[PDB]
């Protein structure tokens, strides 16, 4: 709606902002991340992973 | 098991599966 700039999600996090010059919807999504797991045999068998 | 069903589940097993079920909340946690 007019006079409505920011935005929030269910958990109260800034997910959208409005550009000052040219008003527009600007979603904010964090870049990808995650865990890393290493699969290895015994170090006395080989060294490949 | 019922061959016609693609998931290969007995007729009783289908009823159980379709009865518990469970920006959206799931994506909020992941971030």
């Amino acid at each position: 709606l007019p006079f409505q700039q920011f935005g929030r999600d269910i958990v109260d996090t800034t997910d959208a902002v409005r550009d000052p010059q040219t008003l527009e919807i600007l979603d904010i999504t964090p870049c990808s991340f995650g865990g890393v797991s290493v699969i290895t045999p015994g170090t006395n068998t080989s060294n490949q992973v | 098991p019922d061959p016609s069903k693609p998931s290969k589940r007995s007729p009783i097993e289908d009823l159980l599966f379709n009865k518990v079920t469970l920006r959206d909340l799931i994506c909020a946690q992941k971030f």
